[PDB]
């Protein structure tokens, strides 16, 4: 099982690796128990030319893990700026809800990563959207004492 | 002296350097301290253009320099531009230490014995912090230095506070890319004034992930985070329910599904019994409920190394909030200038 190997290659972050397994017909939508993809593990590492090739590849970028989490929150959660254009770019639902309602918006929001919240917002985040307890990224600019999160944001 | 392209100038005391590590507050270099004839870590800090920083940073100088104790990283040396106007930099010397128990974890399952001697150490130096009316707020392994021979130093008081019962009741953690698995149910409550008891329950929390070697509560966000802590604890009696103030807090843990407490036995079936108890009175969801330092220490776990004559206090407490948060970055330079002084 090519499958198997492909997920630890791109959780590694070889490129080659994921080039070679690829080259042989490593499955990109391949899963382990938890559901990662190897394009939620590069998004979730970081490695720009790995999200890129799978994507390329037919990588399906919506992919859902167990706990709902796409490629876009990971890169979102992460601070992985150009990961979050490349996942948009190829079509990436930028108001994807985990099981727990939270988005992309709300986990760059919450590290702080304001680069990533303004090009989520460019790209139609929902700045509205409630988690189910009931907070936007607005409370969290409030609750984490993030004024200059709450200087966008408005 | 350049390295990766900073300037890094330590004088003729420090020599050899090396680079080791970098980010949002310190280039980290390793150097020959030619006084000395030990190797030491040399932080680089450059805050002034963010009133965050220096909150930050000043508070840091502060704390470690009033501390003095063995399981407490120190500063032994500063160096810093001789005016105002020049500094740009200030730079931190500190013991080089080998590792810490974020690595050591991840490279082998601690016996026993390593574990309850690390546990000591760990509470040893928290008695010495928490007598000096200060919160870490932030222990986790990565902030558990180690040298090759086990000896244990908590440092990082970067997300520190005094505890002011009353008043400017704290108070962000906003250093927000760093990981929260350590952190009491409270503050993922955005509970108000929290004590203490929060340093308490991180402590549990890296007693359980040495028992394991595994973390204990590994949420993804704040709710993962929540649903992890009451996977394990069972939900919350009304009694601890209503101990909770902020209402939506309240009202969104009575919205959950019952939760039954798992035994601890049967997630650590392994692991000491006494360990066990202890963990119990550490990771209890009421602040007010959990265990106190000197009462960890006296439990029966550690009782081979429980010596209260031996687990000195600070001699001088901090007594109220270093009023930070309004104070503007210029004014920050000018304290962080004086606290400095000490060293030339």
């Amino acid at each position: 099982d090519l499958g198997k190997k492909l997920l630890e290659a791109a959780r590694a972050g070889q490129d080659d690796e994921v080039r070679i397994l690829m080259a042989n017909g490593a499955d990109v939508n391949a899963h382990d128990d938890q559901g990662s993809t190897p394009l939620h593990l590069a998004a979730w590492i970081g490695h720009p030319e790995i999200v890129e090739v799978l994507l390329k590849h037919g990588a399906d970028v919506n992919a859902r893990d167990t706990d709902g989490w796409t490629p876009l929150h990971l890169a979102a959660d992460n601070g992985h700026l150009e990961i979050v254009e490349v996942l948009l770019k190829y079509g990436a639902d930028v108001n994807a809800q985990d099981a727990y309602g939270l988005t992309p918006l709300h986990l760059a929001a919450d590290r702080g990563h304001l680069e990533i919240v303004e090009v989520l917002l460019k790209h139609g985040a929902d700045v509205n959207a409630q988690d189910k307890f009931g907070k936007t990224a607005f409370d969290i600019s409030i609750d984490n004492g993030n004024e200059d999160l709450a200087e966008i944001l408005q | 002296e350049m390295v990766r392209g900073q300037v890094f100038d330590v004088g003729p005391r420090y020599t050899n350097l090396s680079y080791i590590g970098e980010g949002a507050y310190g280039m980290v270099c390793s150097a020959y301290d030619n006084l000395n004839k030990v190797r030491v870590a040399i932080k680089k800090i450059s805050p002034f253009e963010h009133q965050t920083y220096c909150q930050r940073t000043l508070r840091e100088i502060k704390i470690l320099l009033r501390f003095r104790h063995e399981n407490i990283i120190g500063i032994n040396d500063i160096i810093r531009a001789p005016t105002i106007e020049q500094m740009k930099d200030v730079y931190i010397v500190q013991d080089l230490m080998e590792t810490d128990l974020y690595k050591l974890l991840k490279t082998q399952h601690l016996s026993n014995d390593h574990i309850c001697y690390f546990l000591y150490q760990i509470l040893r130096g928290l008695k010495y912090i928490h007598s000096a009316n200060v919160l870490h707020r932030d222990l986790k392994p990565s902030n558990l230095l180690l040298n090759t021979t086990c000896d244990l130093k908590i440092c990082d008081f970067g997300l520190a506070r005094v505890a002011d019962p009353d008043h400017d009741h704290t108070g962000f953690l906003t250093e927000y890319v760093a990981t929260r698995w350590y952190r009491a149910p409270e503050i993922m409550l955005n509970s108000k004034g929290y004590t203490k008891s929060i340093d308490i329950w991180s402590v549990g929390c890296i007693l359980a992930e040495m028992l394991s070697n595994r973390p204990i509560f590994p949420g993804k966000h704040y709710l993962d985070q929540l649903n992890h802590i009451l996977g394990i604890l069972g939900s919350p009696s009304q009694e601890d329910l209503n101990c909770i103030i902020n209402l939506k807090a309240r009202n969104y843990l009575l919205s959950l599904p019952h939760k039954n407490k798992v035994p601890w036995n049967r997630l650590f079936p392994n692991a000491d019994s006494k360990a066990l108890d202890l963990l119990d009175k550490m990771l209890t969801f009421n602040p007010h409920k959990r265990i106190e330092v000197e009462q960890a220490l006296a439990h029966p776990y550690l009782e081979q190394y429980y010596d209260p004559s031996d687990e000195p206090i600070a001699e001088a407490p901090f007594k109220f909030d270093m009023e930070l948060d309004d104070l503007p970055k210029e004014k920050l330079k000018e304290l962080i200038f004086e606290e400095t002084a000490r060293f030339q």
